[PDB]
RNA sequence: CCGAGGGUAGGGCCCGUGACUGGGGCGGUCGUAACAAGGUAGCUGUACCGGAAGGUGCGGCUGGA
RNA sequence: GCUAAUCCCCCAUGUGGACCCGCCCCUUGGGGUGUGUCCAAAGGGCUUUGCCCGCUUCCGGAUGGGCCCGCGUCCCAUCAGCUAGUUGGUGGGGUAAUGGCCCACCAAGGCGACGACGGGUAGCCGGUCUGAGAGGAUGGCCGGCCACAGGGGCACUGAGACACGGGCCCCACUCCUCGGGAGGCAGCAGUUAGGAAUCUUCCGCAAUGGGCGCAAGCCUGACGGAGCGACGCCGCUUGGAGGAAGAAGCCCUUCGGGGUGUAAACUCCUGAACCCGGGACGAAACCCCCGACGAGGGGACUGACGGUACCGGGGUAAUAGCGCCGGCCAACUCCGUGCCAGCAGCCGCGGUAAUACGGAGGGCGCGAGCGUUACCCGGAUUCACUGGGCGUAAAGGGCGUGUAGGCGGCCUGGGGCGUCCCAUGUGAAAGACCACGGCUCAACCGUGGGGGAGCGUGGGAUACGCUCAGGCUAGACGG
């Protein structure tokens, strides 16, 4: 583009699009579990991923992944969520934080216990 | 605090003898003399050609572990040398050398930096008269770094001073043995010290 | 100093007031080239001795009315209607640019 | 978690007296506490971090099903039957394994039919009540 | 034609990559002064005022390096690079402090100024600035 | 639940009275003289506009009027009276 | 009215005043008009006090008013000696 | 006189929501339109038509011979 | 209904000032001059034929403001037209003062593709974060300006307000006991609610600063300090030397062995914590005497932090955790599982021998932290000024004509607008940079130095761009 063109029109600045709108730009948001179930992931994977439907204090109602082996989350469970989508479950764009509110940490987790809210054993 | 752990495993991984014990480093009980290969289950396995990153990492931990210093304090220092004028490599090495717990060690008051550190910390070191117990004081040129004239009655200091009689010390240094005094004359030139570290590579490491 | 500007009368259709069209030039803050910006000042003509086309000078002055803060300093060139043409054509060009 | 006790209170018949101390074996109230719920343990900020015997023995012996009708105040039902499961620890909020509808478990008929209006008159929830459905087989 | 100066630099540029002995550019006292510098810095052997059908031109006699050994003997260039900075579409006007250093001194920069048509090494010593005409090396 | 600002207030109201009353007098006398100045009554006008001028300045002694406002107040008065008197002369006695 | 004042700098338990001229109603550490010296009350350096005698004289003359403990520092540096 | 605002009436913009509905994206039934001359060269603007891809008319393109 | 004054008014004096008109200088309402007119004032205190503290009018100073002008200041053109106090005039009101600020009348104008009007969003700057730089992003804490004080209107008093802790009125809410009244925490703490999340209902006026006062002094949630919180940065500790061809355990194993590992034990040395003693700097002024209440000299009172720091004597080996180990990317093996459970930032890994799941052993990385989420800049030369493209990758308008605009041949001259040069004013402080210095170091903090971009003013240069003037024929048009 000619320099004169640049003076007239100028360069369009690029705007970023929040991959996590439901957080209202918060680091985390609290919510309640309306539905807790399993959903099968897309190709080329095969499983029964544990997930939860959550109504946030932000007004949004999203579906949030439940990390680790085994959990205790049911309906009406109050739960904290964080950013990060699960690639294999479209529609899931948040993770439940283990060991906060009615969410327990993973029983008998030895490695990487902070990402699963397990306390250090004796 | 400091690394405060098993120190032989360090040398073995580095593949170079880092002198971190004093007396034993010269013994044939030195881990390096008996087992010059990396610690852990996979010590005696044919090496895999280390990546460029792999090099600069290990070349940095070398220099880092030698002085017994936190990655934080180390990094500020490096960064200080970059802001500083002229040669980043040398000046870094200089500032590293200028640390109190190091100078003390260079003048043989102790056999290890580790020991030297404790000497500074526990108080038994002074600077230009008045006591200084911080193992990080950038010693400037012109300083008298004696033993506490109130703590000279200690074998560990004595014996380590007993041996330091004739040793030719740093050109940047002078040592009044027996009277337990020591002076810091100049900051090192490049050649003045030989240590197993290609300083340029550390620079390349942080240049990533 | 009292700011002084050079411009052209493009309207004498007021009582004791003329409109002085002033051009200014400068390099573009990022793309460098010199570009023309302009502005219209309402100048005090207490004698109505200035008419369309008068290349005149106006001096920063004490307020005369709302957005009258310049008096005409002096004349520099008369009958520059060609410049009036440029300003006038464009203003008329706006009529097509509607919806 | 650490909590700031600010003032100390005693409740009388017709006034509250502010006090400076509550010795052992004595009772009163405390201002400044925010995270402490009933059944918890407080120790001096440098004291042995022990925990008293909680309590725990009676089991809810009446159970009733509640369904949010039509329909979307089951989320408005959830954060408000949460304000109460920690304060009136008696009643349980259970969802059945099979055909799972919500079963507000009370210690009694009146303990549920006075919780019935809490949800309906104070939490409003457009719902109607009845009985739990059975986990049948064939 | 819109920019004579660029054209001149270009007539030169085109001429060198085919190793022309000479090449003509239509005449202008300003093009002269620039060509004045080109010889004086040894980018060309020099120039001379000519005439083609009664039209004032300026013959520029190009300069190259020696022949070369190898698969490609085409001599090294004397003017490796020559490009306009200031343009009719966007004028470049450096002050003295901001006059660049062309290729670590190995090259020159030409600028038209209130004291004439100088180089960067030149305008610096005389302590001025002006229109950054072009850069050569 | 208390202060000495109410004291400041009680005082403010008392001052308002003195200020108002003064300004009243000024407007009353001024227009009055100007009116006589229009019919003229040349003598009685100037005769009045003096006690006007005085009271204008007397108020400016305090916080009632600012100096450069009374200055204005006095300016416009005389200009009004004189211009009026220009229709049907005989300006006697003295004031301006 | 225009004053001659100590404006605190330094830090916690490291006082370091700037003897200064500013409007009376100005914040203590706010924009002053001019600096005419400094003052280290702890006296931890050789010269813990320096007053531009010439300038303090100028302001003092025009109506600038020293604080009680401002003139002490000023007197001590002899702005009043004949 | 003006005046907070209250009221009456009629406009404008934006948000939320709505039985039903349009296609869109993501995770078995029918044919085989395109890719090899893909077994009717293909694509195309338009027009009409047909369960469906599509077919055909008129002109155009070669990114087909 | 009584009463004092530094409360209010009248008369006098008029240096002087204020106003009208005339003249003179000056040039927007600046400074003189004369005639006419108008205007001042307060007393108290002692050591008492005299000073202190106040009053009145005028002028100059100084500091703090008001108003005005140039240039700079985000997104949407799927907002393209906007405006009747609207634009100008005359007259008047108003103000400290200009102004359509307001009012009457008169004229019919004023603004807009250089983006008016409308919609969205936002307090602005010093700076801050990032970046090779250009740029981008950002305005928390500190400093400067603005705006607001439950939501709105209004004015009063005053040098100053249209006044957070002043007044009036309407609204909403709350609250005290049937007429009415009360409240305004976006002060310091604190409660409650919301939330992922943000503190003590602390100490002291000792310091500095503010208001009042002759002074003593009083007030001051400004402020100086204390408390809580790894929230951040910085410093320090959990030991130091010795100590087996190398215990036990656990892991691997070709059953020979290898690894944890000098690691531990154990030897000696040192001595965080704690214990005792001493114990601050910050504080010398205001005040008293001499001198003269001045200058100058002497002397006295005062510490919240705090019996804290720090100095000295004694003195116990005295917390370690978090992430990761397919590739990017540093760190590898056993078992368990068998497209299950699960991992995941991307490519992807799991279907019986998985360095990619889960445990273990070992290892790599940081270390009172380590990781995660969110956001900003970076890598993105992926909005390309620096510094990109457009035949087939995304991209030449279907083709002309032309408006605005951008751009433009050769020679000489005038001007000097850009451009360039020098001088000067500004560019506050803090910060940044370099230098030394103070807290034992560092963070933090002080003292000097360097100043720049921008704009104001003065002078200078004329090559290129501009403009004006005069000529040319290579562009372009015509015969
Ligand atoms: S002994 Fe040999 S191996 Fe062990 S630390 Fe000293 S040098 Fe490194
Ligand atoms: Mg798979
Ligand atoms: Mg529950
Ligand atoms: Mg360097
Ligand atoms: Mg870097
Ligand atoms: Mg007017
Ligand atoms: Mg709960
Ligand atoms: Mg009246
Ligand atoms: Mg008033
Ligand atoms: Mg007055
Ligand atoms: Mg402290
Ligand atoms: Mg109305
Ligand atoms: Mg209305
Ligand atoms: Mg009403
Ligand atoms: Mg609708
Ligand atoms: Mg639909
Ligand atoms: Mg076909
Ligand atoms: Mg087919
Ligand atoms: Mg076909
Ligand atoms: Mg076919
Ligand atoms: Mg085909
Ligand atoms: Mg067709
Ligand atoms: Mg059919
Ligand atoms: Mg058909
Ligand atoms: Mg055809
Ligand atoms: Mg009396
Ligand atoms: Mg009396
Ligand atoms: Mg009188
Ligand atoms: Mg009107
Ligand atoms: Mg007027
Ligand atoms: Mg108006
Ligand atoms: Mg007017
Ligand atoms: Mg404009
Ligand atoms: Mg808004
Ligand atoms: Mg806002
Ligand atoms: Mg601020
Ligand atoms: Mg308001
Ligand atoms: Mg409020
Ligand atoms: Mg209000
Ligand atoms: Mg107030
Ligand atoms: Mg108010
Ligand atoms: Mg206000
Ligand atoms: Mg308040
Ligand atoms: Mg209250
Ligand atoms: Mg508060
Ligand atoms: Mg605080
Ligand atoms: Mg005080
Ligand atoms: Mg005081
Ligand atoms: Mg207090
Ligand atoms: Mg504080
Ligand atoms: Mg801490
Ligand atoms: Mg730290
Ligand atoms: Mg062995
Ligand atoms: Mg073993
Ligand atoms: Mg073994
Ligand atoms: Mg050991
Ligand atoms: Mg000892
Ligand atoms: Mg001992
Ligand atoms: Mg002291
Ligand atoms: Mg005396
Ligand atoms: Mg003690
Ligand atoms: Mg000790
Ligand atoms: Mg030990
Ligand atoms: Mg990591
Ligand atoms: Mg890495
Ligand atoms: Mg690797
Ligand atoms: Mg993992
Ligand atoms: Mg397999
Ligand atoms: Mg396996
Ligand atoms: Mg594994
Ligand atoms: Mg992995
Ligand atoms: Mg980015
Ligand atoms: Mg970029
Ligand atoms: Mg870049
Ligand atoms: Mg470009
Ligand atoms: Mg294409
Ligand atoms: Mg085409
Ligand atoms: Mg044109
Ligand atoms: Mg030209
Ligand atoms: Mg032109
Ligand atoms: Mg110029
Ligand atoms: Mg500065
Ligand atoms: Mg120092
Ligand atoms: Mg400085
Ligand atoms: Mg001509």
């Amino acid at each position: 583009p000619t320099i004169n063109q640049l003076v007239r029109k100028g360069r369009e600045k690029v705007r970023k699009k929040s991959k996590v709108p439901a957080l209202k730009g918060a680091p985390f948001r609290r919510g309640v579990c309306t539905v807790v179930r399993t959903v099968t992931p897309k190709k080329p994977n095969s499983a029964l991923r544990k997930v939860a439907k959550v109504r946030l204090t932000s007004g949004y109602e999203v579906t949030a992944y439940i990390p680790g082996e085994g959990h205790n989350l049911q309906e009406h469970s109050v739960v904290l969520i964080r950013g990060g989508r699960v690639k294999d479950l479209p529609g899931v764009r948040y993770h439940i934080v283990r060991g906060v509110y009615d969410a327990a940490g993973v029983k008998d987790r030895k490695k990487s216990r902070s990402k699963y809210g397990t306390k250090k054993p004796k | 605090g400091r690394y405060i752990g098993p120190v032989c495993r360090l040398c073995r991984r580095e593949g170079v003898k880092l002198y971190l014990k004093g007396e034993r480093c010269y013994s044939p009980k030195c881990a390096m003399e008996r087992r010059p290969y990396p610690p852990g289950q996979h010590g005696q396995k044919r090496a895999r050609r280390p990546s460029d990153y792999a090099v600069r990492l290990r070349e940095k931990q070398k220099l880092r572990r030698i002085y017994g210093i936190s990655e934080r304090q180390f990094r500020n220092l490096f960064e200080e040398a970059s802001k500083k004028k002229g040669v980043t490599g040398s000046v870094f090495l200089g500032l590293l050398e200028s640390r109190l717990d190091n100078v003390v060690y260079r003048l043989g008051f102790a056999v290890s930096r580790r020991q030297a550190r404790q000497l500074v910390r526990h108080g038994h070191i002074t600077v230009n008269g008045r006591r200084v117990d911080l193992p990080s004081y950038r010693v400037r040129p012109g300083d008298e770094i004696a033993v506490a004239e109130k703590s000279r009655n200690l074998e560990l200091i004595r014996q380590n001073l007993e041996a330091m009689k004739g040793r030719k010390v740093g050109p940047w240094l002078s040592l009044d043995v027996e009277g337990m005094k020591g002076k810091f004359l100049r900051l090192p030139d490049r050649e003045d010290l030989a240590l197993p570290v290609n300083e340029q590579l550390v620079i390349e490491f942080y240049s990533r | 100093p009292k700011k002084v500007l050079t411009g052209v009368v493009v309207s004498d259709k007021m009582q004791k007031t003329v409109t002085v069209l002033v051009e200014r030039q400068f390099p573009h803050p990022l793309y460098g080239k010199v570009i023309k910006r302009s502005k219209k000042y309402l100048a005090h003509d207490p004698e109505e001795k200035y008419k369309l086309g008068d290349v005149v000078e106006i001096i920063e002055s004490r307020p005369i009315s709302k957005r009258k803060r310049f008096r005409v300093l002096r004349l520099v060139e008369s009958g520059r209607m060609d410049l009036v043409e440029k300003y006038l054509i464009r203003r008329q060009n706006y009529e097509s640019l509607s919806k | 978690r650490k909590e700031r006790v600010a003032r100390l209170l005693r409740m009388h018949a017709n006034h509250r007296e502010e006090v400076e101390e509550l010795k052992a074996g004595d009772l009163g109230a405390v201002v400044g506490l925010k995270e402490t719920i009933t059944g918890d343990t407080l120790v001096g900020e440098d004291a042995p971090r022990v925990i008293l015997e909680s309590i725990e023995v009676p089991e809810p012996v009446i159970d009733v099903a509640i369904e949010p009708k039509t329909k979307a105040d089951q989320e408005k039902l959830s954060q408000a039957l949460a304000r109460l499961a920690e304060e009136d620890p008696t009643f349980r909020v259970s969802t059945h394994p099979e055909t799972g509808q919500t079963i507000i478990s009370g210690m009694g008929e009146l303990h549920l039919e006075i919780i019935v209006d809490r949800l309906k008159r104070e939490f409003k929830v457009d719902a109607n009540v009845g009985k739990p459905q059975v986990a049948y087989r064939e | 034609l819109t920019d004579p100066i660029a054209d001149m630099l270009t007539r030169i540029r085109n001429a060198t990559r085919v190793y022309k002995e000479s090449t003509d550019v239509p005449a202008s006292r300003f093009k002269e002064e620039i060509l004045r510098i080109l010889a004086r810095e040894g980018f060309i052997k020099g120039y001379e005022r000519v005439d083609v059908d009664g039209k004032p031109y300026l013959r520029v006699y190009l300069k190259y390096g020696p022949r070369r050994q190898g698969p490609d003997p085409r001599p090294e260039q004397v003017i490796h690079h020559i490009r306009r900075i200031s343009k009719p579409g966007r004028r470049v006007y450096v002050g003295v402090k901001e006059i660049p250093r062309v290729r670590r001194g190995l090259g020159i920069a030409i600028l038209s100024t209130s004291k004439g048509v100088l180089t960067d090494r030149e305008a610096r010593k005389l302590g001025v600035g002006g229109e950054l005409i072009c850069e050569v090396w | 639940r208390n202060l000495s600002a109410l004291k400041r207030h009680r005082q403010s109201l008392k001052r308002r009275l003195r200020n108002k009353a003064k300004k009243s007098a000024i407007k009353t006398l001024s227009k009055k003289a100007i009116q006589l100045a229009q019919e003229g009554k040349a003598e009685e006008a100037l005769k009045i506009m003096r006690k006007a001028e005085s009271l204008i300045d007397k108020a400016a002694k305090g916080s009632t009027l600012h100096k450069n406002a009374a200055a204005r107040r006095k300016s416009r008065l005389m200009r009004k009276v004189r211009q009026l008197l220009e229709a049907a002369g005989a300006p006697l006695i003295g004031g301006g | 009215m225009v004053k001659i004042r100590l404006a605190r700098f330094g830090s916690k338990h490291n006082p370091h005043y700037r003897i200064v001229v500013t409007d009376a109603r100005r914040k203590r550490d706010g924009k002053y008009i001019e600096k005419i010296g400094y003052y280290d009350p702890r006296k931890t350096t050789p010269d813990w006090l320096k007053v531009d005698v010439e300038r303090a004289r100028y302001w003092l003359s025009v109506g600038a008013q020293p604080t009680d403990t401002a003139r002490r520092l000023l007197r001590q540096a002899g702005v009043f000696r004949q």
